[PDB]
């Protein structure tokens, strides 16, 4: 039971993608859902150690490149990197409600080389910022 | 006469082309000469003891390989071809390479289309200098594109 | 049955095996540098 | 009385059986009925062999031998006659049909006319007496056949230029091999023999259709049986020439398809624009027209319907008739889906699946058009799609159809494609179609790139098939040079065919650059063909290819498929890359592929299943452990989906069968509704993915299956009838069979899994560690399938790494451009030809060896969907459906993903074959197979009964095996190496009992004595088999563990280890020290090369080697150099009089050629009815190949040693392959023994675990200080008997020798310098040096003996030292050691500063003064100037020392010198000066710019002839600069050690050498006549007459490099470090 409620550094894992699949398997088995029906949603909380629900998993060490996360809203920044305090990975059913027109799919690369892609995160933008501007400025998420 | 170096008969065509051109005065270009460094040393020796035609020119295409003979580099004139330093230099190279007649055709809107193409090509090529941020890998966005 | 235990156990297995190999290799390097054991082909590569 | 009856049947059959003759064009009567003749001989040979089994065979033994001989002669005679007659048939047609061959090839025609007349002469002789026995007794009929076969072959290879001219007439002949083309031209009259060659010239034409006369070509047919009837049949009588009527057939092919398409388009227009479609009418139209035309008509109808709808929508605000188009597509799709759900003929079913696949794409496109609101036909959303336009008003039928995509305009080539597996039109495929069509319009090439299994070459073929083009796939490798690629382009230019060069980057970078020139000019010719100003009535478009003007067809295209980042591939030049448009095909749209295929196969839940199986593979990829043999890409999904359709069909056919048996109910709807489609998908997944899974990954995948497919379980259907077949086969092969959880249950499951992969994949791979049961699994299955199905199983086992890649696939001659088949190509071609019915047998080509991309990617097209072996000469070999390509490997660490994804993997973990299964196999064979060839069997059965309790699970042997793995050994431990050594030793124990029974005929062994001997020997064998390759301390550690756990009686010595005891034949433990006496060596035999002082180590190792050698078991001695491995082996071989030993010295450049040359000299190949047998020339003697440096041969970048792979195949399989004719050669009476330094030593590579499985290893360590005192104290005692006064000093002399040797061995090691190796060999030379000095002297005081002792120490331990402080240490410690062991002596008299000994100033070897020596050398140097070399020298002290060191070596047999020092130091000048004084003749090789390996061989033969035949002493001085190639050192390495080179003298050189050797032996008065005796005398003379001086610079890295390239330089040559002048 404690293995579910530990905060895991994705960069330090030997195979980070197996953890994401393993958390996906646990949620489906517990909720009697099919594996393919599960979808991943991202929630960044400043207070590390916050309580995780039945389907939320906390991953730490993630670094945000070229953007700052505030109230789960991404904003373009002039800094090279921005540390994410605690990323809560939640597995939910697919509701196919289309995009919100302010949602950008950020790649989550293992490292700064941007060679191996672990998964993708669907963050939402704040204010009047352009989702194209995020694409042009190379905004991404780094595990380590 | 253009010859690609790398085949046994390719050296024969290179020798025949050079022997004829030094008298007729034509141009001979040999590409990928860096793949035959041993034959390059013989080529440099042959060129040193030679009295070619005034209009004869020999072009050697290589890839800045560290195995290119030093004596060949000293004997010949070196021109280094690389990505242009910036957007302004990138667009100047594009506009110079394209013939003036091609840009100026019957539709007067063709010129602006070429300018946008030149600007677009310059932007993506300059983004390659920043490998992780500009792209995800060093793509080969070159003249062929 | 728990998928998380399956993953975490596997990570420990690779980690422990790599930890033992690295520590044993470093201990051998100390022995060679101390003049207490003979240098082998693999130790020459590792030390180099 | 049955034996008479069998002989009566054989006699009557052969007295009446007549050769069946058929008239051949009124020229002769050819033999017909080949299969019946061969089967009769085969069944009669087997019957005679079965007759030999009966105990009453002896009375009829003689007569059966005659029948056995005659049957062998009959088989041998007609095994060649079938090839001679066949070659004559098509050679006669070429030399008679064409009236022009007599001029171009006049001499070749003359040879054939002479050969034909002789062949026709033999026709009448056979026709007169058609009886087989009569034609068998014809005088020299066999030898006449061998010459006729040889002569006919000579003409066949002499027609290459004629065939090249013939290929120009019909350009499709460029893709037909030389032999097949000769058959095509020669057998033009026999059109029926041409049906097997149409598949190589046409995309889908497998055979042509002819009338009863076989003179008019009515049409063509495909492999699946689909037939196209020509509108105007082609008459062969009107066009007799083969190329003339073949061109008409090809032309009529396109016209007929064009006319049939127009009729098909007219019919399908009714189905289009129709709200309701009658299924009966639609099915009739589908069955009426060909598969490619049915799909094409649907595309034309849909595109016209969409274009019409868009034209109506051209008003902008009008309605949307596109809904009507979408409605018609969906109505048509529903009819197709309904038809598939019910049973259809196989050809109609494939047509329906093709229609569903395209109409799904049409439905998707129409939905996209409706969604995006396109109202204009010029909109790019419609223009970017592929559109088909038909013009019935066009006069030319070939131009009626136009295919347009974006701005690219194409015409249908109307090539008959037969039935091809259509791909799912995914968005990635649309991107591929758009990009390649843009390249075609720009006249550039296509370059799809990406990882393995992304559907790149299939997409290119699909696009080519979409345009009706002939697409040829070429699997490119480094052998595709400029000429091969250019000739391929020439064929593609003239034919008008697409070239898909997959793995194009595997060419060399220089080859890729050179090829770019040919691609550039082809594109330029294509570009100028597109100019509208060009008129087809003008001159045709031509391009310069291979110095010729080649016409370029407009339909040509070049496509290259590449994997950029994979291993074994090169980097393309930039100028080549600009000629191709590249597309990144990385992520295939696999979700749509699964959905469409399952929908077309009849699955009702295709959308649900696709949404479940596609994520499942992704989850498996991201969850399962990373293994080298894991692939869950599109190919793994493709195999599962294909299996799902097959499993559903067999289940539907199954369910129908109970229903008709149980009652009368055949309803397709009810069966389809109550069909567990989700169970079917899991069955395909389990049958394809589970076998590759490792033990830990099976629960993960099963958990994934349960979560992806909840509530669905899979029960593996029991393959019952196969299991009893496996059980019977396992019983006959002494294997263990088990069911489920029983013993051997896992192994049987692996065999069943392996059987399932055979039914699914044509390419298999068996991955698993050594000794996991891989070989036994496929061997048992192959034999069991033969019993179960009645189909004969033939296996071709090939070691791909034991031979070069040229010998595996074949080579193209650089000059004559003639193709020579390789090992794999010859085997595959023989099966394809099916001359002896190889197509009716189950053919399994097993690759037992390492896999690397250099050789395995040549099989990429073979293991792909192409199933085709493409060769650089343009020839392609289709893989027969009965042929399986199997790989038996231990790992896939070096294989790329291109080949892993291409095979079905079965994983054999080491736990599959448990230890008790191996114990059962050993015990079963012991109780059944006698060791002698029964009293011997009874001994084995009694011994097996005694050993039964110990050979059980958790028993003594198992516990000892487990403990031995914890101890470390000199080499990596494997289970079978210990078990294999243990089993061989136990066999010797049984032979020991048999010998005792023979030695005591009256009183044989009883049960009580046998138990004592066997139980004690088992412990003795266990200790020496598990700890044989370990140090002495861990030999006792294993003995201590055994003592703790065993109950067998053991020696009661409180401290003596069990390893020091042996088992007497009486069944009692006896110490090994009882067999070690204090011998007294003869004075003249002091430290002789063959004298062995017996110690504890020597007696134990000799007995151990005798046990392994007597069983002819390969073995390896491991230890530090000079330990005694060669000494121990030869001593043990002296106890075996029937074994001759041949020494081979391995080096870094050692190849199997070294073994082959030894086989040529010492063995002979002989033809036997069972095949080729390689046996030693001497009868009754076993040849022992002693390889001294097995671990030095270089291991390539893929972790394989070719010579080690050669031996491993040649030890495990008992033979090798002769690359001269691709035949299997089986060894006989040939044994192998290896020696090596520890693998941790520099330059030593660890041996393969597969090789080490069959080869036990014994560790021979350096003798200890106690042993060294015993060995050399005996030598000193014998040597000092020359001078009785000095006999008292023998004990201190040995102590001083041992101490200084020990101190030097510790002070100087290989860490400082590579050559700082000190061994008992230095001690042996130390004893010889003193003995040789003491021998001439009648008397000598103690001081003189110590001076000799010090002088030898200086020459042995200080000459090789580099630094001056090392030499100073040796000088000081020599004084201290001598002063300690020898007190109260005159130190100044014995330890005078210059210790110099010479025989120049006196008769004997006595100390010399420096000034007297300097005067003598100066006087000799003066004379040396006028005589030999007029180069003045300055004499200093170091030169005087050096000339003495050179002189001492020149006075010794096989005395080779290695002088190391800076250039100009006088090394060569001193060597020449000393050789002149010693009478040697100085020889130096005159190297120059053009000096090559052949020149070095000529020089070596000159030296050996002078020094071996003429008895001339020669000082062969060679410099490191003279080494111009690695072969120079390889020849020198063999000459330095053995004194001979195996392959130096061959052919006329060998014959001339024997002539000279006979004269030389006569001049010596020796009675030598045989070649073997003469060569032995020649080798002995070379050893004692040739001295080799090697001079090299004192480099650091070069010195270490020479230690591995030429090991004999540091083991046979005395090293003198001249260095620089101090
Ligand atoms: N089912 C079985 N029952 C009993 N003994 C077996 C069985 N299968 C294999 N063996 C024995 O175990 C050993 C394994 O040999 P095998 O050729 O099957 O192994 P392998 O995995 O192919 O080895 P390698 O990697 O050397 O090719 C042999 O001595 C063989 O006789
Ligand atoms: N018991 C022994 N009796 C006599 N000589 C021995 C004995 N043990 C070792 N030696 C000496 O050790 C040397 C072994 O060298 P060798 O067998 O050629 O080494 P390797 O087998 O490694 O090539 C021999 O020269 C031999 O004189
Ligand atoms: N002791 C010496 N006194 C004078 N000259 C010497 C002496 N030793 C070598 N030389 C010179 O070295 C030259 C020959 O060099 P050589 O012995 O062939 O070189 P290496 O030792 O590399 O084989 C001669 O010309 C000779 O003059
Ligand atoms: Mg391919
Ligand atoms: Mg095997």
């Amino acid at each position: 039971k404690e293995l579910k409620n530990i905060h895991v550094c994705l960069g330090g894992l030997f195979v980070p993608e197996a953890y994401i699949t393993a958390t996906r398997q646990y949620v489906a088995q517990a909720n009697s859902w099919s594996l393919e029906e599960l979808c991943l949603e991202v929630n960044v909380t400043t207070s590390q150690g916050a309580t995780l629900d039945a389907c939320s998993f906390g991953v730490t060490g993630l670094k945000l490149q070229g953007a700052t996360c505030n109230n789960n809203k991404l904003s373009l920044s002039n800094a090279i990197s921005t540390a994410l305090p605690l990323t809560q990975l939640r597995w939910v059913k697919q509701t196919n409600t289309e995009k919100k027109a302010s949602v950008v799919t950020l790649p989550v690369y293992l490292n700064f080389t941007r060679a191996d892609l672990i998964f993708t995160v669907d963050f939402e933008i704040a204010t009047k910022e352009d989702p194209r501007s995020f694409y042009e400025r190379g905004v991404a998420v780094l595990c380590t | 006469t253009s010859i690609a170096i790398g085949s046994a008969e390719g050296f024969n065509q290179a020798d025949k082309a050079i022997n004829t051109a030094v008298k007729s005065g034509r141009w001979v270009m040999l590409k990928n000469v860096h793949l035959a460094p041993g034959w390059l040393m013989q080529l440099e020796k042959k060129l040193h003891s030679l009295q070619p035609h005034a209009c004869f020119r020999l072009f050697l295409t290589m890839e800045i390989n560290p195995k290119v003979p030093v004596n060949l580099l000293r004997a010949g004139r070196i021109f280094v071809f690389e990505p242009p330093p910036g957007v302004k230099a990138n667009m100047l190279r594009t506009f110079s390479s394209i013939p003036v007649s091609r840009i100026c055709k019957s539709p007067n809107e063709r010129a602006r289309l070429y300018f946008l193409l030149a600007w677009f090509h310059a932007i993506i090529q300059e983004r390659l200098r920043y490998a992780p941020l500009g792209w995800s890998k060093k793509y080969e966005f070159g003249e062929s594109d | 049955k728990d998928p998380l235990f399956r993953f975490f156990e596997r990570e420990v297995k690779m980690g422990a095996k790599l930890l033992q190999d690295v520590r044993q290799d470093l201990a051998d390097v100390v022995q060679v540098c101390e003049g207490k054991k003979k240098q082998t082909n693999y130790l020459r590569t590792l030390i180099n | 009385m049955a034996l008479e009856e069998f002989l009566k049947q054989i006699r009557e059959v052969w007295n009446t059986y007549e050769l069946d003759l058929v008239n051949y064009q009124n020229k002769c009567r050819l033999i017909r009925g080949w299969d019946d003749l061969f089967n009769k001989v085969k069944e009669h040979i087997n019957s005679v062999s079965a007759m030999k089994l009966s105990p009453y065979y002896k009375v009829f033994e003689e007569d059966a031998l005659s029948w056995e001989d005659k049957l062998n002669r009959i088989m041998a005679l007609f095994d060649v006659w079938i090839d001679v007659q066949r070659r004559w048939v098509y050679l006669e047609g070429i030399f008679t049909g064409s009236a022009d061959i007599k001029h171009l090839l006049p001499v070749e025609t003359q040879r054939f006319q002479s050969i034909s007349t002789e062949f026709l002469a033999l026709m009448k002789k056979v026709s007169k007496s058609p009886l087989v026995m009569d034609v068998l007794n014809i005088q020299g009929v066999q030898r006449s056949l061998e010459r006729l076969a040889d002569l006919l072959g000579k003409i066949q290879k002499a027609l290459g230029e004629y065939l090249e001219r013939e290929r120009s007439s019909f350009p499709r002949f460029y893709f037909v091999g030389d032999e097949d083309l000769l058959e095509i031209i020669g057998n033009s009259k026999n059109v029926a023999k041409l049906q097997k060659h149409f598949k190589k010239m046409f995309a889908g034409v497998s055979s042509i259709i002819l009338n009863e006369d076989n003179s008019v070509v009515l049409g063509i047919s495909s492999r699946e049986g689909e037939e196209v009837m020509f509108k105007t049949p082609v008459s062969i009588t009107e066009h007799p020439k083969i190329n003339e009527w073949l061109t008409l057939v090809e032309k009529e092919m396109r016209v007929t398809l064009a006319k049939l398409l127009a009729e098909s388009v007219t019919e399908v227009e009714i189905f289009g624009k129709a709200t309701s479609i009658d299924p009966n009418t639609y099915i009739t139209w589908i069955d009426k027209y060909q598969a490619q035309l049915v799909v094409l008509s649907a595309q034309i109808a849909w595109s016209e319907n969409v274009e019409t709808a868009l034209s109506s929508m051209g008003g902008g605000g009008d309605a949307a008739p596109l809904h009507s188009v979408l409605s018609n597509v969906e109505v048509t799709l529903n009819v197709l889906a309904d038809s598939v759900l019910m049973e259809q003929p196989p050809l109609r079913r494939r047509k329906l699946e093709h229609l569903i696949t395209e109409l799904v794409h049409q439905r998707d496109v129409t939905r996209s058009l409706i969604k995006s609101k396109i109202d204009n036909a010029k909109s790019f959303e419609w223009l970017s799609q592929m559109r088909f336009y038909f013009d019935p008003k066009q006069t030319d039928v070939l131009q009626q159809l136009s295919i347009q995509m974006a701005n690219a305009k194409f015409n249908y080539g109307f090539e008959y494609l037969g039935v091809q597996d259509k791909l799912v039109q995914t968005p990635l495929t649309d991107r591929c179609y758009l990009t390649m069509t843009q390249a075609l319009e720009a006249r550039l090439g296509g370059s799809p790139f990406g990882p393995a299994g992304t559907g790149k070459t299939e997409s290119v073929k699909a696009l080519g098939h979409q345009l009706g083009r002939f697409v040829l796939v070429f699997n490119c490798d480094e052998t595709f040079d400029f000429q091969a690629m250019g000739r391929i382009f020439v064929g593609l230019c003239q034919v008008g065919a697409w070239g898909c060069f997959d793995e194009f980057n595997r060419l060399e970078e220089r080859m890729l650059s050179a090829v770019s020139q040919q691609v550039q000019c082809i594109q330029e010719a294509l570009r100028e063909h597109s100019n509208p100003n060009y008129d087809k009535t003008s001159a045709p478009i031509t391009c310069e290819l291979l110095n010729k003007q080649v016409k370029v067809s407009p339909d040509m295209a070049i496509f290259i498929t590449m994997n950029p980042g994979y291993a074994g591939r090169s980097n393309l030049p930039d100028n080549l890359k600009k000629l191709f448009r590249s597309l990144a095909m990385t992520k295939p749209d696999r979700q749509l592929i699964a959905q469409v295929m399952l929908y077309s196969q009849g699955f009702r839940t295709a959308e649900v299943l696709a949404n479940k199986i596609v994520p499942f593979f992704k989850l498996c990829d991201e969850q399962l452990s990373s293994q080298s043999h894991y692939d869950f890409g599109l190919r793994a999904l493709k195999s599962v989906l294909v299996s799902a359709g097959n499993v559903k069909r067999e289940r539907i056919q199954k369910i129908k069968r109970e229903k008709e048996e149980r009652g009368e109910a055949v309803d397709e709807g009810e069966i389809a509704e109550n069909l567990p489609e989700q169970e079917i998908l899991i069955q395909s997944v389990c049958e394809t993915m589970v076998p590759k899974l490792v033990a830990e990954d099976i629960p993960l995948l099963f958990s994934l299956l349960s979560d992806v497919f909840p509530g669905v379980q899979y029960h593996r259907g029991e393959m019952t009838a196969l299991r009893e077949e496996l059980k019977k086969v396992c019983q006959e092969m002494y294997l263990t069979y088990g069911d489920g959880e029983e013993v051997g249950g896992m192994w049987v499951e692996k065999v069943l899994q392996l059987y399932q992969i055979t039914q699914i994949n044509h390419g298999l791979m068996m991955v698993g560690p050594s000794g996991s049961g891989k070989s036994m699994a496929w061997r048992v299955l192959l034999k069991a399938l033969e019993r179960l199905e009645g189909v004969e199983g033939v296996a071709h086992i090939i070691d791909p790494k034991a031979i070069s890649k040229d010998h595996l696939y074949g080579t193209l001659d650089p000059n004559t451009r003639e193709w020579t088949d390789g090992l794999f190509t010859h085997v595959l071609r023989k099966i394809i030809d099916s001359v002896r019915g190889e197509l009716q047998k189950r053919q399994w080509i097993v690759f037992d060896g390492d896999v690397d991309p250099e050789w395995v990617e040549n099989l990429n097209s073979v293991l792909d969907d192409n199933k085709l072996l493409t060769l650089p000469n343009g020839e392609r070999l289709s893989l027969p459906p009965n042929v399986r390509i199997m790989f038996e490997v231990q790992d896939l660490k070096y294989a790329t993903l291109a080949t892993v994804s291409r095979c079905g993997m079965v994983w054999f973990s080491e736990d599959v074959l448990s230890t008790d299964m191996i114990f059962n196999n050993f015990l079963a064979r012991l109780r059944s197979i006698p060791l002698d060839e029964s009293p011997m069997l009874q001994i084995q059965r009694d011994a097996a009964t005694i050993m039964q309790p110990y050979f059980t699970s958790n028993g003594l042997v198992t516990k000892a095996l487990e403990h031995a793995f914890q101890l470390e050994h000199i080499m990596d431990l494997t289970r079978l190496r210990c078990l294999g050594s243990l089993f061989s030793m136990l066999h010797q124990a049984c032979r020991n009992v048999a010998q005792y029974n023979a030695n005591h005929p009256d009183f044989p062994m009883q049960i009580e004595q046998l138990e004592r001997y066997i139980q004690r020997y088992l412990v003795y064998a266990i200790l020496w088999s598990l700890s044989g390759d370990s140090r002495l301390k861990m030999r006792a550690e294993l003995g201590e563990y055994i003592r703790r756990i065993t109950t067998v009686p053991l020696p009661t010595a409180p401290n003596i280890p069990i390893i020091d005891y042996e088992v007497s034949i009486s069944g009692e433990w006896s110490p090994w020290q009882a067999k070690v006496p204090q011998i007294e060596v003869e004075t003249h035999k002091v430290a002789a090369p063959d004298v062995v002082v017996p110690t504890l180590d020597t007696v134990r190792h000799e007995a151990l080697l005798y046990t392994w050698l007597a069983e002819h078991k390969p073995l390896v001695l491991c230890g530090p150099p000079g330990s005694g491995k060669t000494m121990t082996l030869f001593s043990a071989l002296r106890a075996l009089p029937d074994m001759e030993v041949v020494g081979l010295n391995f080096s870094s450049a050692t190849t199997p050629e070294l073994l082959l040359k030894t086989f040529d000299h010492y063995c002979e190949y002989r033809r036997t009815p069972n095949g080729v047998v390689l046996a030693p020339v001497q009868l009754g003697k076993w040849l022992v190949l002693f390889c001294d440096e097995i671990n030095l041969p270089d291991m390539d970048k893929y972790g394989t040693q070719r010579v080690i792979s050669f031996i491993r195949q040649m030890v495990e399989h008992g033979g090798f392959y002769r690359t001269s004719d691709q035949t299997w050669v089986k060894l006989e009476r040939i044994q192998f023994v290896g020696a090596c330094n520890p693998p941790t030593d520099p330059g030593r590579k660890p041996l393969s675990h597969r090789f080490l499985r069959h080869v036990p290893v014994v560790y021979v360590d350096y003798p200890g200080p106690a042993s060294l005192t015993q060995i050399y104290g005996t030598f000193n005692r014998a040597m000092l008997r020359l001078i009785p006064s000095l006999r008292t000093y023998a004990e201190p002399l040995t102590a001083a020798m041992v101490e200084f040797y020990t101190m030097s061995q510790e002070r100087f090691t290989q860490d400082t310098q590579p050559h700082y190796i000190y061994s008992p060999r230095e001690m042996t030379r130390w004893v010889r040096g003193i003995f040789e000095a003491l021998r001439p002297l009648e008397t000598l005081p103690v001081e003189g003996l110590i001076r000799i002792w010090a002088h030898e120490a200086l020459r042995l331990f200080q000459d090789r030292l580099v630094e001056d402080e090392e030499r100073r240490w040796t000088d000081e410690n020599i004084d201290t050691v001598a002063l300690k062991h020898f007190p109260n002596i005159d130190r100044e008299k014995a330890m005078s500063r210059p210790i110099l000994y010479s025989n120049w100033l006196s008769k004997d070897y006595i100390p010399v003064d420096q000034e007297e020596l300097r005067d003598y050398v100066k006087a000799r140097l003066k004379v040396f100037y006028e005589e030999e070399l007029d180069v003045p020298l300055v004499l200093f002290n170091e030169v005087l020392d050096h000339v003495l060191r050179i002189d001492r070596i020149f006075r010794q047999p096989q005395g080779h010198l290695l002088l190391i020092g800076v250039s100009g130091a006088g090394k060569t000048t001193l060597s020449r000066f000393v050789a002149w004084m010693n009478g040697l003749s100085v020889y130096q090789i005159k190297v120059h710019r053009k000096y090559t390996g052949e020149d070095f061989d000529e020089d070596l033969r000159t030296v050996l002839r002078r020094s071996g035949c003429k008895n001339e002493k020669i000082a062969f001085i060679m410099d490191e600069s003279n080494v111009l190639d690695s072969g120079f050192l390889e020849r020198m390495n063999t000459l330095l050690a053995n004194g001979e080179v195996p392959g130096l003298f061959e052919g006329d050189e060998y014959a001339t050498l024997m002539t000279q050797c006979k004269e030389g032996a006569q001049k010596e008065g020796l009675m030598l006549d045989s070649h073997e005796e003469l060569y032995k005398w020649f080798t002995s003379q070379v050893i004692r007459n040739l001295h080799v001086v090697f001079t090299m610079n004192p480099s650091s890295e070069g010195l270490k490099d020479r230690a591995a390239t030429s090991p004999a330089l540091f083991n046979r040559c005395v090293l003198n470090w001249f260095g620089d002048w101090s």
